[PDB]
């Protein structure tokens, strides 16, 4: 429960620096140094709620084998006895639930949050695009729930969120489907290993994308990720340990002079199967006990257990640390900014055979269908298109589409200096929504939502259902629905 | 009350936005209408009725609203003259109204300048002629 | 249960070809210093290599330490509450789990529901584990269909708890928190004048003044099961895990078993493609990698008022069967006027609404008939 | 009018020009869709006509993604061919004289 048995010296001045400032009992601190066997620190933990009757623990440990090993046991032990512990140099998002771990109080924020300050930084330039690259793990998951949530909350829905399976080697598949994006704002969240291993595989791969904005968290930024870091944008204070056990010795006498209501320890370890009646509203009274006495700044928490209002430290100037951007906690030519999205012009049309609109021909056998003259003497313009023959399998063979919207588009390519390349529809149908077995897209409206497209210059109608997630351009024709009947036959 | 309360600014055309003096002894008109200020830079308190302004009232039900009618002084609809924009569509440009219900025809220039809504009525130039 | 286990019925009810002991644990030793028994476990476990663990312990947080000791190692099952909740685990660990998860008691509840009254209104929970994900599934299994929604009562545990209780007007009621923190709320609702024949209640978490007579709960259907029926589904379960790892691997390797080791390797965390598809009793056992069972057999059961629970309705493969008829309600007792109608073509159309779903288009409305 | 839809849904062609061709004989009597497509077929056929008057009078319209770019350029571009005369152009050579 100590590092490098320093902090064990000075936590008995700590205690007694705080212990009278008085009165109640003298709570006695014992400390047992982390061992692998899994047996010992149970025997230590079990002496000390038997003879010294401590209250709480603390966890602080150096990275040494996996970092989400040493703490996993001692938070079990203190589920068992519903007492609470106090954790430190450990910020994994997986403790940030207290379904396993009952009894669990951390006072450094979690990956998770780092959420938000990148959330801020997109505020702080605003950039109205972002992609998202986290790794299939519990903290990625978390990191990536938590800025999709606070995103649609300004109603935008993320572009293309992706996932990174850890623990890979040449992962640069991934990269095949980041490269024909419309955005330069990447946020990438993995393990420090990870993130070593992707920046060593975009290095041999050579398409690292350097001199354009990268947003990634401290872990993705650490020392051993740092030998083949590309460019960069994350530092916290804490990364003193002294400073926090103090605020945590601190905390634990004001939670104690306030407690004067049973508070009966177990006095023997083993034996008994009951657990601590008072221990909840300890548990309750720290979470929300307020500190404004804290050496590392304040010391407010939140719901879930977790301190806020922490120490962000904002570029990658060949290895630099300099903290250009100012935030603390509530302080809402290229750097290695530019706009965050270039727009794409290679759009992808989609279209459908309407008779008046858009004529839909087969072509010749050189390729190009037969070229005709217009009443008035005039060419008129055809375009290629790839679609579905038949309606009977589903092939695709290029016939030459004409008529009015594409007049209108091939007006529109000339005016706005953009390509195009137009493509039927498969289905056929123009686009509404359908349960499945929730309720999905189907018809052209699929095509332009997630697939293949990026237009839909077709007879399409405006309505209140359709106008949700499309945006409609102002009107081309105007119409109403109607009935068409056979008229009779006439001496 | 700040997000809320949008001031609207209307014209009286005489299909759409009918204006009328609600002084029958009451200080009111039917209750039908709603009641429509005027702008000098008491004013007799008219009040408006006719299409615009049941539209206005059904939106005001729906989305939620606090409006307040300005029925404009300052040249009717919009022009733009020598680099300055006048009218209704002018006064929403500048930083004095937040909606413009009405008669006001969507053009070019007005669209770049000011973001318009969904069409609700066909119009253009059409001609008559006496028969 | 020493003489449940000395025979061994399970012995009896699956032979294999390895040694097969009789004995789980061969100590019943679930009391006075649970490390100790831990540490003479591991021991048994490495020196005669047993085949068996059973957990009998209605303590209720005795999950964690079973978590911890199979991520040291071997699966770990629990026989009987420690296997009665539910939660993420690391994947170091091969957890084996008999109960139900939070998702399935509330699609279960929300599929009886549909039935009696169709307002799941009151949702009220207090500030325990788990009920964000309960809140959210809540809301997931809403959207669309047909159920209505009236309030989320969010509330924290007298009096200031039942104005906040009494606040929210409807009739079927979910309660999500602890046992132990279930009596001050009843306690509350009583005093606040709910706990009655008008109100049901839908005890939905993961437990297990007077009750009162309209408390629904749901429950695995283990929940009748003997100690000794249940300890020889659990012996059933894992040696049908074992041969069907040591048949279509082709192999018979060490399922970890080096507890209290030095170095021990982390690249093995553990496997569970191996219990994707388990048959045993005329019932299927999917066991998800995360502990549950996928589609299990399921319970709903009632509170009478002889404080006896009885089976009232079962959950099995997408299926519900019930035993009381459905009508319309218990009784509100001036409102609710029985309305009797006859067909006339113009007026009053009757027509049978089974399109394959059970009613007709949004413009009529429900009608049944006499039979007296 | 949800009946109505029922009786929709024993018959619905799953194409657009389909449902002409079989009203070009006495198999479906009466057709319901936009009409700036019927009026073109009554023209350029001779033996089908519209009755009734319109409902719904909501008009075509380019489409694109939620939240992009090209929303008020596509939108300034048609309204400005919209007033050079240049869609009234299009609908007389595609639509109209038939
Ligand atoms: C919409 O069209 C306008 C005018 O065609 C574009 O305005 C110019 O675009 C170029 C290139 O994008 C810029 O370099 C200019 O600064 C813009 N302004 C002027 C006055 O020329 C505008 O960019 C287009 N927008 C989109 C999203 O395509
Ligand atoms: C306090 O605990 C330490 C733990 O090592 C022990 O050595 C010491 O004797 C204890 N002192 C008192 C007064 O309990
Ligand atoms: C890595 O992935 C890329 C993209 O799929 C592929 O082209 C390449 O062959 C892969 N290399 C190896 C060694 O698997
Ligand atoms: C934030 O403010 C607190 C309180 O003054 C201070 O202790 C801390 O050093 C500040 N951190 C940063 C990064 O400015
Ligand atoms: C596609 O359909 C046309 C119809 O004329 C036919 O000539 C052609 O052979 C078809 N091609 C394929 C690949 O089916
Ligand atoms: C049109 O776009 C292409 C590619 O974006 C660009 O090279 C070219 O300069 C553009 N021309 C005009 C007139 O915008």
């Amino acid at each position: 429960v100590l590092s490098t048995r320093k902090h064990e010296q000075m936590f008995r001045e700590a205690v007694n620096q705080a212990n009278k400032r008085s009165w109640k009992i003298q709570l006695n601190a014992t400390s047992v140094t982390h061992k692998p066997n899994a047996i010992q620190m149970a025997l230590s933990v079990c002496e000390d709620l038997i003879s010294s009757q401590v209250y709480a623990i603390l966890v602080s440990h150096p990275p040494t084998p996996n970092d989400h090993f040493t703490p996993t046991p001692v938070s079990y032990t203190a589920g068992f006895y519903r007492i609470p512990v106090l954790g430190l140099t450990t910020r994994m998002s997986i403790y940030s639930d207290k379904s396993i771990h009952l009894s669990f109080l951390r006072t450094v924020p979690p990956y998770s949050h780092q959420s938000s300050v990148w959330f801020e930084m997109m505020r702080v330039y605003s950039w109205n695009h972002i992609i998202l690259l986290v790794s299939d793990d519990h903290e990625g998951r978390a990191a990536q729930k938590r800025l999709e949530t606070l995103l649609e909350e300004r109603e935008s829905k993320a572009e293309k969120v992706l996932q990174f399976d850890p623990g890979t080697k040449n992962v640069t598949a991934l990269l095949m489907e980041a490269k024909e994006l419309e955005a330069r704002v990447i946020i990438l969240s993995a393990s420090e290993d990870d993130a070593a291993t992707v920046y060593r595989a975009a290095a041999m791969l050579n398409m690292t994308g350097s001199g354009y904005v990268w947003l990634v968290g401290e872990r993705e930024i650490s020392g051993n990720a740092l030998r083949y870091a590309p460019d960069g944008i994350l530092q916290l204070i804490n990364g003193n340990e002294s400073a926090h056990i103090s605020d945590a010795v601190g905390v634990v006498a004001q939670a104690v002079h306030e407690l004067l209501n049973i508070t009966d320890p177990p006095r023997g370890c083993v034996g008994n199967t009951n657990i601590w009646k008072t221990g909840p509203l300890f548990k309750r009274v720290l979470m929300s006990s307020k500190y404004a006495d804290g050496v590392t700044g304040r010391v407010e928490f939140n719901e879930d257990g977790d301190r806020k209002f922490a120490n962000y430290s904002i570029n990658l100037q060949n290895r630099k640390l300099v903290q250009v951007g100012i935030y603390n906690g509530t302080h809402v030519i290229i750097w290695p900014k530019p706009r965050g999205y270039q727009m794409s012009t290679r759009l992808k049309i989609v279209t459908i055979h309407q008779e008046p609109f858009v004529y839909v021909k087969p072509t010749l056998s050189d390729g190009t269908c037969k070229e005709e003259f217009t009443v008035n003497g005039d060419p008129v313009k055809k375009v290629i298109c790839t679609g579905p023959n038949d309606t009977s399998p589903r092939h695709t063979v290029p016939q030459c589409c004409y008529g009015f919207c594409i007049d209108l588009l091939i007006k529109l390519a000339r005016t706005m200096n953009f390509t195009y390349e137009v493509h039927l529809v498969a289905d056929g149908k123009f686009g509404t929504q359908e349960r499945v077995n929730k309720k999905e897209w189907n018809g052209m409206m699929g095509e332009l939502l997630s697939g293949q497209a990026d237009m839909i210059v077709a007879p399409l109608t405006i309505n209140n259902e359709r106008a949700q997630y499309i945006e409609f351009s102002k009107p081309f024709k105007y119409q109403g629905l109607t009935i068409l009947v056979k008229k009779e036959i006439p001496s | 009350r700040d997000t809320q309360h949008l001031t609207v600014a209307t014209l009286e055309e005489r299909p759409f936005v009918i204006v009328e003096p609600a002084d029958p002894i009451s200080g009111t008109c039917i209750r039908d209408s709603v009641p429509c200020r005027s702008q000098l830079n008491r004013p007799e308190k008219r009040c408006c009725k006719g299409f615009c302004i049941d539209i206005l009232k059904r939106l005001a039900h729906t989305i939620g609203f606090s409006y307040d009618l300005y029925l404009v002084t300052n040249g009717k609809h919009g022009k733009k003259i020598d680099g300055v924009w006048n009218g209704m569509i002018g006064e929403v440009f500048y930083q004095r109204a937040d909606m413009a219900i009405g008669s006001l025809t969507i053009n070019e220039e007005r669209s770049e300048i000011v973001d318009f809504s969904v069409p609700f009525v066909e119009t253009g130039i059409s001609v008559m002629v006496a028969r | 249960a020493a003489e449940a286990a000395r025979l061994g019925p399970a012995v009896a009810a699956a032979v294999r070809s390895p040694g097969l002991d009789v004995r789980p644990v061969a100590l019943v030793l679930n009391g006075s210093d649970p490390r100790s028994l831990v540490l003479q476990l591991c021991d048994l476990l490495s020196g005669l290599r047993v085949h068996g663990v059973v957990f009998e312990d209605d303590s209720r947080a005795v999950a964690p330490i079973l978590d911890f000791l199979s991520a040291q190692t071997l699966p770990i099952v629990a026989v009987h509450g420690a296997a009665l909740v539910l939660t993420p685990k690391e994947k170091g660990s091969t957890f084996l789990q008999l109960g139900s998860s939070t998702e399935q008691q509330l699609q279960v509840i929300f599929e009886v529901l549909e039935e009696y009254d169709w307002t799941s209104f009151v949702a009220v929970t207090t500030r325990a584990p788990g009920h964000r994900a309960f809140l959210s599934y809540i809301e997931v299994l809403t959207d669309g269909s047909l159920v209505g929604w009236e309030h989320r009562g969010a509330l924290t545990l007298e009096a200031v708890l039942s104005a906040q209780l009494r606040s929210v007007s409807a009739q079927i009621r979910l309660l999500f928190c602890a046992r132990e923190e279930a009596e001050p709320v009843f306690r509350a609702a009583e005093e606040a004048g709910l706990t009655g024949s008008g109100y049901v209640w839908f005890m939905v978490g993961p437990q297990l003044a007077p009750l009162p007579a309209g408390l629904f709960a749901v429950r695995s259907a283990g929940w009748r099961d003997d100690l000794a029926r249940r300890v020889a589904a659990g012996v059933a379960v894992v040696a049908r895990g074992a041969q069907a790892l040591l048949r279509d691997y082709g192999f018979l390797p060490e399922l970890g078993h080096d507890c209290r080791a030095q170095n021990r390797t982390h690249r093995g965390e553990s496997l569970h493609r191996y219990f994707m598809n388990i048959t045993w009793d005329n019932r299927d056992y999917s066991f998800n990698e995360d502990g549950f069972l996928v589609n299990p057999s399921l319970v709903v059961i009632s509170l009478t008022r002889d404080r006896t629970w009885e089976v009232v309705g079962s959950w099995e493969q997408q299926t519900l069967r019930l035993k009381y008829p459905l009508w319309s309600r218990y009784g509100r007792d001036t409102q609710h006027l029985t309305v009797a109608t006859l067909e006339e073509r113009p007026f009053v159309i009757v027509e049978p609404a089974d399109p394959i779903s059970g009613t007709c288009i949004r413009d009529s409305v429900p009608c049944r008939s006499q039979l007296n | 009018l949800s009946t109505m839809y029922r009786h929709m849904e024993k018959h619905n062609y799953e194409s657009a020009a389909e449902a002409i061709q079989a009203v070009r004989d006495n198999k479906l009597h009466a057709f319901i869709w936009d009409s700036a497509v019927l009026e073109f077929e009554a023209s350029q056929k001779c033996d089908l006509v519209t009755t009734g008057e319109l409902f719904f009078r909501s008009g075509f319209g380019i489409g694109m993604r939620k939240d992009s770019p090209w929303k008020q350029n596509v939108s300034l571009s048609i309204l400005k061919s919209h007033e050079n005369g240049f869609m009234e152009d299009l609908d007389k050579t595609w639509v109209r004289y038939q």
